[PDB]
């Protein structure tokens, strides 16, 4: 579940030993850094349902043929236009989680692991998910640390599904 | 296994919910005791060998029955592996106080460590007296003024004290 | 070889993966703990000789009889009296060495691995070396981060030969 | 693997000695520039897959023959192979930034993979192509002056060039 | 694992009897309705991935609780695993129908399967929920008559609705 | 390589054994089917042009925006109009090699290993492959075994897609 | 257990897929087969007594000491005669067994496999063996497809025994 | 492995074309005389054994150094193991008869055995007497008009003498 | 494993105490009729295919239940398998003699061994019929007086009973 | 190659240990019985001829076919009955090798592995050699612990075939 | 837990084999000499008390230290004085096992393994066990192969702990 | 590997022949001399770490180079392997002169180690000396006169001799 300390946790009890400084090292980095996510988190949290719509009308924009096709992987009904938010909504949920964590396991193990099975079996397009966090990416708002970390998570689902 | 942060992750996704104002201030409150977190890791693993042999020590001459021939650590073999007990016991409990969460200690260690002891025959109750002077000696090396900034570790003192307590309860 | 940044590079290659977030606060605690370590190791090697003769001769103190019986693993020689010295450098030069690379990775490589057999062979005694470790602890008269670190080490090295 | 911190101890360690005040300095800065190779880092990798995708169609363009049926990158077994070449290297470059040195790269990458080729009958020449599209795309990335503290990061950038540079050597 | 023949030779060999002339003539005529069995595994596998993604979307409809964030099937993890099971469940009637004997599917797939499910929390009864839907759109594609050779499939189908039935009940 | 023959030899030489009466009746079986086989190639080839644009043209309708969106994973230009043939072409050209080594073995080894990291890589959607796959059954005009068996391929990478 | 139909669903098994079009023509060799496969075994059958005395008739003819001999492994007394008849006629019936699976499949299992402990063990000489079933070849008197395919098992056993 | 159709498609594929009408035809024929095939790998398999041992036993006869103590098929091990490959070089070539195409042979058994049989020091040329005899013996057997329907056998006769012939090229 | 020393050893052991005059006289008194141990196992071994035939054989006339088609040693398979069990525990009893210690056939074999049977539905009392007459066997086989020098080996042969009756015993 | 000193050597090697007074104890043996065991060589090898025809005829008597049969298995003729002292004298040299090596190394090695696939290829019955074996027995006419010793060897062969 | 009996009957058990003369011989060794051995054994029991004080003192004069220093792994008070005697007596008492059993293994067993990982754990000289071990050699009075034996498994003790 | 008796037996086999009364009579000879072979690798192994430790001292002693940091010998890793081969080389030597047969040694042992060694940079030369060094001590261990039988052991102490040269020349 990568995150700095449980991956710390992980390499020492698998060489069977003690923490040392180094272990000790990866917590400075965690808990230094963690200033910027949790502040990060309590902004995206606060903006969850601007940046929701946000992204979900930006990828209608980008896709408009997902507002239109009759059948249940668009979004031309109510239904769809649910489901898509929700998704999206998933999306931003990991990001915060991520942002908690400090690093990006949570968003590996509830969401990526199985995402492109899901995908090819629902057809759904990972270009339209890919929009939604392009459009989170230029949204969100935030500045320095909180910043460019929010947007490595951002990215990293972008890497996946590409 | 989870962390501290990973744990109340889990606990929300779970309820598909974002982490309230609330949690995300326990946490970052836990993040603002980060160095005395490290110190107690510090401070009770640059004294391991310590802790684990007079624990072994004293628990031998408490209970002589242990390695008196025919006692479950008479033998080499059987002392050794004993030994190797109690470091491996101590090595998971400073996870657990530097992950802050039960958990690595809970999955990797303590899980069927009981009946492990009780195929094989080793008096598990008396793991847990070793496990407890351990914690005594690990206890008053952390809370040693000596060498660090002064301030309150009491919070913190307890949590380690649960880890040990676990492990103790655990096998026995 | 244990440090914080080849740790993290371990891992990621051994999971196949690009470098996280998680291994960028790696780095950040590396880096940080850095300015302390540096200074640590250039205060250490200029008490370097002064460390060396104060340890051996605590060694002597603690231990009489290795400055009187005859015979290779002993100091009662002008010879074994150098062997003895050397050997307490090269921990010393251990310890710059780890605060250098902030882990232990270059004293379980160049010391550590293998010394159990060199112990038992030649018959030092672990004991011996624990004082000088000691000593060296007690005289270096490191402040704050250095010293916390510095000690780390130290009591590393103690805890192998124990 | 060495990195920046652990290749100068290496090569003291075989001469016996304590790392000079000149080369401790060589390393004190080094971390002053810290952010900077960590930046540059997060930027080509949170990138990675527009610059092996992009590298990947600008070489194809460019070499028709790979695609063409019969050419080493037709099938999509080998298209997949080829693209993950390409990821590859890529991450092994970032692993060489990373730790600052190039020891990541030429041990567990570079080394054995001219033979490799050679032996399956992929043409070198065109993946070192590949690996130059890649440097260039990368270099732009790290070197875009939009959201992030003005500063100089040449010195950076030519060490970056440098590990793609003896990338495409190792394969040709 | 028996097919049709194989399952015969089996009980007669216990016996150490020769096949009868009535059991010989069973046989021949399973022989004469080959091809009505053959097209029977074609068209179901041929139509495998709509025959699941169907009744996996019809199953969450009717059954939101599964998809709701703590349900068994929330998570792309678990999901993705529903979906796989599905489609093995899937796969071993079809391998069942072109042996024409339930075996391979008895053994390779159903037998432990109901304690599998219970120990995970997997809600059984869903699943037989699910492996029902997909028996009445395989069997509707089995029946349709659009271009095949008119003929009487009514036994065919109803070993094939057998096969279901007991992936059903073996779950559950 | 999954084809009749080779899979019958493949099981045998692993299982260390001469080939028995089994893989003779799966080469009475192979054989068997190969007029059909033979056939049905011949005429998918010679119906080869009409296939491919009739394909091709089918996807352009079923989403029209493929041959408006900017960007070189759609057909709005030239360039595109023909990758999506040549890779048409290739489905096609992969069915008729099914039907002459009489099974999916090198519509496997050349096109399905891999496909789904290269559409996921280039952004091809593999809804847009389904229906010229779709297409090409509806339209090869075949009859008896040459249909039931050329739609068997033409089904098989359709369920690999989805 | 070795007949077109299992060994089929095996493979596929095996690497995880659906069957495919190879495994269909695997099934209709077997179907075609049986026809002349299950004519054989209801003739044979009707022959079993004929054919079985007839063959240890044939035994006894070759090896003439084997009614002669004293002890066990022999047939110079009524038991012995009876064993040997009694393993005619399992040969004869796995024989039977194999047309009706379309493999070796029925032999291999209750015959074949440890075949040559026993016949160590028990003294028992497969050169014996080899002239009944050369003798059923002989003289079963099948015609056609039936004859090809029951000698092959016939043959099998043969070598088998060699 | 390729087969007589899968050599051909291999082929067409590296020149991205689809087999021509002729090629079809080619295939189309070898298809119509597909049953003599069959029973040419049953003759051969049906009597394996006696092709071996025949052979095998004529081989020694004219070659006694081979058997006489010191000869590489002195001792029970080593006879084994010549008898054991006599065999494995039938098998290998009742596969490329089976399959139409010499690959099955060439990839799996004659590739590299020329070394092997230098290494350990085994006569190679004996090896293809060996094989020499194996051929004529199976020829016979697949040439015998007993039992069969009368036709024409050359060009398959003519194929199979191929596949014994580059066995015997192949070690010696 | 246990051999006769070893096991005295061992309980003196966890006595801590050093093996008494008395328990040394005992050894040293099995030490002096070593050569007639040696014998027992020489001659049970040099005889064993015999032994287990000869039983096996007594056996299936006494019991045709056993190889009459649907019992247990039907099947060549399940005869070799069979047989080979017979011998197994007279290889195992063997190993006892030699050591003069039970353990070697007490953990090796006979554990569990009973359960093995049931599981498979092997007639354990079956089995320990063909151990007995085994047994009979062996010891007429061991105190046959031709070529040998003439001795008392009555003891011994009270121990070898000893070994055959457990091993009837444990299954059964 | 099962003998006193290789295997002794051999578990030690495999242990990763010096020779320890165990397999000191296990060359007492073996020189302590090598007295015997060279003698009974030297005696066997003295009888050689006479042994070897003996159990030649020994054979032909017990199984009067084997001098009658066609084919090349039998001693109808020269040649066959020369394999047939061949092979006894196979069987006699092992022996005596045994008797020399201390163990059943050299008849495991170059006459036991691969027996029984020798007599089932050629059709050889292991009971005719199974009888020479016994005649070398009744025989040898060896005393004492030579007698004891070679006729474990007669007998383990004997075993091997059965 | 090596000693002749119970290593030959576990290569034998390892091979799938029945006991040849191999390990007959063996057996023979063992009780060959064990005659020297049981001897070995009760005289070395009878002179316990004088061999284990001797010894005992014999360390404290090589190593006075040990008498003085503070502390809990030395002898300085009656407690440790106690610990080293009972240390010796387990020396003692396991070299008696082993001219009992023939054969390393109870030693091996009850106290070999694992005594690296107990000296260093509670700083324990392997030098002081040596000194004993070797006072035990010099003045056991044993003649004979009573003393080669005797002295064989007190010097593996030295090797083990050298 | 082979024994004294081994070697020759193997010898006798490939000319097909029964050892002669000349090569018995040797191998006789050399059982009578039993008793000193064995007292020699008791002697030897009684003292092996005296043996490898004095050797390994007088080595670096004379060769400082080798412990110089930078040295083959300098790291604790570096130290514990040369002593380990120091050992290694030994055990092996002591194998030899036990079964009276350079095999074990040749094939075990020395056999790539002069290839093993210039790869490493470790050298061999050096590893020659410690070699003869471990030779000198181990024959005058053997040759000792006190608490033996008197006797001649000049014969065996060359085999011995011989043993180690070749150790000595096949690595340096
Ligand atoms: C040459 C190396 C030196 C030498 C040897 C020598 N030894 C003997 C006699 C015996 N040696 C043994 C050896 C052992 N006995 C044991 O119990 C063990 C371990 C269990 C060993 C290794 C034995 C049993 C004997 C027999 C009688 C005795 O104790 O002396 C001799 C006599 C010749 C012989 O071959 O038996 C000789 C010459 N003698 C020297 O002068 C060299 C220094």
């Amino acid at each position: 579940m990568k995150t700095p300390l449980t991956d710390a946790v992980s390499t020492a009890d698998s060489q069977g030993r003690f923490l040392s400084s180094t272990e000790i090292q990866v917590a400075f980095g965690r808990f230094r850094q963690a200033a910027a996510g949790l502040s990060a988190a309590t902004a995206l949290t606060s903006a969850a349902d601007a940046l929701i719509s946000g992204a979900a009308q930006a990828v209608y924009n980008s896709f408009p043929y997902t507002t239109c096709m009759q059948g249940p992987n668009y979004a031309a009904d109510q239904r769809g236009k649910d489901k898509c938010a929700r998704d999206i909504g998933y999306y931003l949920r990991m990001v915060t989680y991520c942002l908690i964590a400090g690093g990006t396991g949570p968003m590996d193990e509830y969401l990526i692991a199985g995402i492109d099975e899901v995908n090819r079996t629902f057809e759904l397009s990972p270009s339209w998910y890919i929009e939604a966090l392009k459009y989170i990416k230029a949204n969100h708002g935030l500045a320095g640390d909180a910043a460019a970390e929010a947007n490595s998570y951002l990215d990293y689902a972008i890497n996946a599904l590409s | 296994m989870f962390d501290a942060f990973t744990k109340v992750a889990a606990q929300a996704d779970t309820r598909g919910e974002m982490v309230s104002v609330a949690q995300i201030d326990a946490l970052s409150q836990m993040v603002a005791e980060a160095n005395k977190r490290l110190d107690a890791v510090n401070r009770i693993t640059a004294n391991a060998s310590t802790v684990v042999s007079n624990a072994a020590r004293a628990l031998f001459a408490e209970q002589p029955q242990l390695i008196a021939p025919g006692g479950n650590a008479y033998a080499s073999d059987r002392m050794a592996a004993c030994l190797r007990d109690m470091e491996i016991i101590l090595r998971y409990v400073t996870y657990a106080v530097f992950a802050g969460d039960a958990s690595a200690l809970e999955d990797r260690c303590l899980n069927g460590l009981r009946e492990t002891y009780s195929a094989l025959g080793t008096p598990g109750s008396s793991v847990a007296v070793g496990v407890g002077k351990m914690k005594e000696a690990a206890l008053a090396i952390v809370n040693d003024p000596a060498g660090i900034t002064p301030g309150d570790c009491s919070a913190l003192a307890s949590e380690i004290a649960g880890y040990f307590d676990r492990a103790a309860a655990a096998v026995s």
